[PDB]
């Protein structure tokens, strides 16, 4: 879900942009490193907050490579899914296996063993989609899905996605 | 008048700042072909404050930043120790400042070659 | 500070209010001092991120209906940030889409309305998030809800989020 | 017609006192519902009661009961049906008058914009060069130098 | 016509020659146009001429503070229908006077009126109060746009704007002198 | 651009095509309801300022 | 004593407050924005105009939906209400009374109506405003009916080429 966090990272600056504006370089390599970036620990970062006060102190020199490691703590919005948890979006590619929602950032694989067994898929249609007796559902189609299980790297996170509940599926 | 005349006579004077007007309520410190500074005060204890400036060498009447300036001569009289000293340097200096950027915009638009 | 390796943890579950160590309800600040762990609800994180994103057009310059919101928002982007911005697009696309609230007024009486309950923060910012109905459905959809919201309060609070939603 | 500085001030003028005075009943509109809403609530009125009113009383100030049930008869019916043929007559005029004046308006820039294309096309060969300028306003310039010959 | 929930009203010859205090605001408040000639007061009050439930603790606090009032209460519940009962009241000077009709007691209020210096009020509806409100809100804001509108001008080469009505290097000079 | 162009033209006259209908097609009387002077009122004003 | 605040409306006066605090909330917006001296640029203006009769319309309307359960609460001041120190004040605040300007413009706009009840029957009103919703219905239909008459790359390769050019291989095809 969407958050707020103090977050800190360590950016390493080569020597060439060791300038008279070496903290806007470090505020721009701040926003092309950490806006859109991914980090299983801190969820989807998206955009950093307060820009015009970004807390930059003393930054090492590294004694072997020769680059200045700084400490940068910053604001930013973030977005970490959680297992049981109910968020919205739509399907964006169907298959056999299931189906993908988005929801923010991050694409939720449905499997086809987490549908109510009326629901089926018809690869026939033009995309290929999912058919039951009262719904159907496509691409570019809103829908409702609890996240039940989460995997975090380092650099990525995935999310599995269930409808079986009640009060779940399409909006 | 008689305010402003009785305060000039407690103050020493520059000798370039001997020329003084004294009329219509205030008085008139010139400096022939170069400038005329009018001041005025408002009591004894106070300082003199700035009225107005008139510029005699030839170009005139170029505009001037007016509140800027008359913020700062304001300042200078109110903080200077010798306020017709100091109000003639800066003046002095301001309008040779004004004399050499005008040579300077001639030599400028005089490019004959630059070779 | 204790060296022990304390691998053994519970699963981080929304259902639990687990949300992981570092998502408490308690933050440690830049500051130094603990705050409340701020949670938003989807039309809450679209406009701060708009509000980020023209106070950096504003910073740069200086040194409604969804068909234009969509455009606006893309100008926007494009003029603001460089590279690596197709999850920040696809966050923008998403937040447009799945807003229920619109401005800025309407959004905070939202936050003061569910703040006037005292409830936790991921529960109130899903209760602005998803579109729900009824208190059984909000109960069934959160299961976090369960023991915490009488029915009657839960059923008139979000009748008043279905009055408030708009567009 | 032309517009003078002084009717621009005037009206001016006039459209901040409307607009003071339309915010003033909203507010007192908004204030009032607040002072009653805090008999009730006692929270959220004291949210939306002025800093003044708050200093001169105190909430749950007043109060309110249910009078009953009334159907409207029907001479108010057709009173307020009556008022709403003759207001939207009104309406339907305006908007006449309005589309009239910005038709006649179009109509002698839509001529003048037709002479200013024809005096083009007239006017400018497929030889010459055009480029558009700005001042923010929108200039066509048209290059006539050598320094491409 | 000027109708009657929209008008204040005294009558300042009854004020100098009785005076209103609380034993009088019902027989004061039956001089006014709000009062009803066809009503178990007014009758009653010819008829003289010729613990308890049913009752909010507000108006328990009146009729155990005034007697009076106790006994136009004991003596309207041997009737039924239309009646004023006076509600609350702040001394010296505020009154509250409801409508009530009352059945055998099963009593549901009506229209109530308020006695502030001696001077009688009709309660309002809050509807028609906010509406008032809102009228003048909706007209101001018509004259705003009407006059606003009276100002914009319209060019095919730029976009829809407002009508338009029919030294730089002297820093350099500070910071070179100074 | 000329996508833009498509859409906005499009827009416009689907717009254009119901806006005059619906200008008039609300000076209309129901015991759609307009059971006060303000709902008349505002309406009314709709009316010049919307349509 | 609890003076039993009941008859008080709960969610309907908290409906019109939220929707009147947007209402009075935009409008301060244009008082301080427009009074300025140099006016805001007049697409921003006007969006902030069509929002600020947007609200206007939904406060009308969630009147309108509760436009029972408002005429029949009447309200009064309690006793703990200051009444002698600010009479005005409460008249103000609980006056039903608007202005004489909007009560000329609806007496102009009730005498250039055409028709009054002054010197007709109820009877010929009725059928005079149902003859005229006869002509409105006619005139939407006629909207209908013409609404709906209308209708609303590469010749080679490049690396081929080359590898020609540098080696003497012909393209193969």
């Amino acid at each position: 879900m969407f958050f707020i966090k103090d977050l800190s990272l360590n950016i390493t600056l080569h020597p060439s942009f060791f300038g008279p504006r070496m903290k806007q370089y470090l505020k721009t390599k701040l926003l092309e490193e950490v806006e859109g970036s991914c980090t299983g620990k801190f969820g989807y970062i998206l955009c950093v907050l307060d820009y015009d006060n970004i807390d930059i102190q003393r930054g090492r020199i590294l004694p072997t490579d020769g680059s200045a490691e700084f400490n940068v703590k910053y604001r930013a919005v973030v977005f970490k899914p959680f297992k049981g948890e109910v968020v919205d979006g739509t399907v964006v590619s169907c298959s056999q296996h299931g189906f993908e929602v988005q929801v923010g950032p991050m694409k939720v694989f449905v499997t086809k063993h987490l549908m109510p067994q009326d629901l089926t898929f018809n690869a026939g249609s033009n995309p290929p989609s999912y058919q039951s007796s009262e719904d159907v559902i496509t691409i570019k189609s809103r829908i409702r899905v609890k996240i039940e299980g989460c995997i975090s790297q380092v650099s990525s996170i995935h999310a599995i996605g269930s409808i079986k509940e009640d009060y779940l599926g399409a909006i | 008048n008689l305010t402003v005349s009785i305060k000039i006579a407690l103050m020493n004077i520059p000798k370039p700042l001997n020329s003084y007007h004294i009329k219509n309520g205030r008085i008139y410190f010139t400096v022939p072909n170069e400038f005329e500074i009018q001041l005025s005060t408002v009591n004894r204890q106070s300082p003199l404050f700035f009225v107005d400036l008139k510029l005699l060498f030839n170009t005139n009447n170029l505009p001037l930043n007016k509140p800027r300036l008359e913020k700062l001569i304001n300042e200078i009289l109110l903080k200077s120790n010798d306020p017709l000293l100091s109000l003639y340097n800066f003046l002095h200096k301001y309008v040779l400042t004004l004399q050499l950027y005008m040579v300077h915009r001639e030599f400028l638009k005089l490019a004959f070659s630059k070779s | 500070r204790r060296r022990r390796l304390k691998k053994v943890e519970e699963e981080e579950n929304a259902a639990t209010l687990q949300l992981g160590q570092e998502f408490q309800l308690k933050q440690i600040n830049h500051q130094g001092e603990e705050e409340e762990l701020i949670a938003l609800n989807l039309s809450e994180a679209r406009l701060v991120i708009k509000e980020a994103l023209v106070e950096r057009r504003r910073a740069f310059k200086r040194s409604e209906t969804r068909e234009k919101e969509l455009e606006s928002i893309d100008v926007l982007l494009e003029q603001t940030t460089g590279g690596n911005n197709k999850d920040l697009k696809n966050t923008m696309q998403y937040l447009t889409n799945f807003s229920r609230f619109r401005d800025q007024e309407t959004v905070g009486a939202v936050i003061q309305l569910l703040k006037s309950t005292g409830l936790h923060p991921f529960e109130v910012a899903q209760l602005g998030s998803l579109a729900c109905d009824t208190a059984d459905e909000a109960k069934t959809l959160i299961p976090s809800l369960n023991n915490k919201i009488s029915d009657d309060e839960l059923e008139r609070i979000l009748k008043e989020l279905s009055n408030l939603e708009t567009l | 017609t032309v517009m003078t500085q002084e009717q621009f001030v005037k009206r001016r003028r006039d459209m901040l006192e409307h607009i003071n005075l339309a915010m003033n009943e909203s507010s007192l509109a908004l204030e009032f519902v607040s002072l009653l809403l805090s008999s009730v609530k006692e929270s959220t009125g004291m949210s939306s009661m002025s800093p003044f009113l708050r200093k001169v009383v105190k909430p749950s100030s007043l109060n309110s009961d249910k009078i009953p049930y009334v159907a409207p008869t029907k001479k108010e019916y057709i009173e307020l049906d009556i008022l709403n043929k003759g207001w939207k007559l009104q309406s339907l005029n305006e908007s006449k008058d309005l589309l009239r004046a910005s038709f006649n308006k179009l109509s002698s820039i839509l001529q003048n914009e037709h002479d200013y294309w024809n005096k083009i096309m007239q006017s400018i060969s497929n030889k010459d060069v055009i480029f558009k300028i700005r001042d923010g306003q929108k200039l066509l310039a048209i290059k006539y130098g050598y320094e491409d010959s | 016509v000027t109708p009657l929930d929209e008008l204040q009203w005294k009558s300042p010859e009854w004020i100098q020659v009785f005076g209103l205090r609380t034993e009088n605001v019902l027989d004061y408040f039956a001089e006014s146009p709000f009062f009803d000639k066809t009503s178990n007061n007014q009758v009653i009050k010819m008829q003289r001429q010729f613990e308890f439930a049913y009752v909010d603790p507000a108006r328990r606090q009146i009729l155990f503070k005034y007697p009076m009032y106790m006994q136009l209460e004991e003596e309207l519940m041997k009737l039924d229908g239309t009646e004023y009962v006076l509600s609350s009241v702040r001394e010296p000077d505020f009154w509250v006077i409801r409508k009530q009709r009352r059945t055998n007691p099963e009593i549901i209020p009506l229209q109530d009126y308020y006695i502030i210096g001696a001077n009688i009020y009709q309660s309002p509806t809050i509807f028609k109060i906010v509406q008032s409100r809102l009228m003048s809100t909706s007209y101001h804001l018509n004259s705003t746009l009407e006059s606003l509108y009276d100002l914009i001008e319209f060019q095919p080469s730029q976009g829809v704007h407002y009508k338009v009505p029919t030294t730089e290097m002297l820093d350099k000079l500070m910071v070179t002198s100074i | 651009s000329n996508q833009a162009l498509y859409e906005k033209l499009e827009q416009t006259r689907t717009i254009l095509s119901v806006k005059l209908a619906e200008l008039i097609n609300m000076t209309t009387i129901a015991d759609a309801q307009e059971n006060s002077e303000l709902a008349v009122a505002t309406t009314s004003v709709m009316m010049v300022n919307n349509q | 004593v609890s003076f039993d605040f009941n008859g008080v409306p709960g969610q309907a006066l908290d409906a019109v407050r939220m929707r009147l605090a947007q209402l009075t909330h935009s409008l301060r917006r244009i008082r301080d924005e427009m009074s300025k001296a140099e006016l805001p640029q007049w697409y921003t203006l006007q969006s902030q105009l069509n929002v600020t009769l947007s609200q206007l319309v939904s406060v009308t309307s969630t009147l309108q939906h509760f436009q029972e359960t408002l005429d029949s609460t009447v309200v009064y001041p309690l006793p703990k209400f200051p009444t002698t120190s600010h009479e005005s004040l409460v008249t103000t605040l609980l006056r039903k009374k608007n202005i004489p300007e909007v009560d000329e413009w609806m007496k102009y706009v009730r005498e250039t109506s055409g028709v009054t009840t002054a010197l007709l029957k109820d009877e010929e009103i009725e059928k005079l405003l149902q003859q005229d919703r006869e002509i409105t219905n006619w005139a939407r239909t006629t909207f209908r009916n013409e609404y709906g008459k209308h209708d609303f790359s590469k010749p080679f390769n490049v690396d081929d080429v080359l590898k020609f050019t540098f080696t003497g291989e012909k393209p193969i095809i």
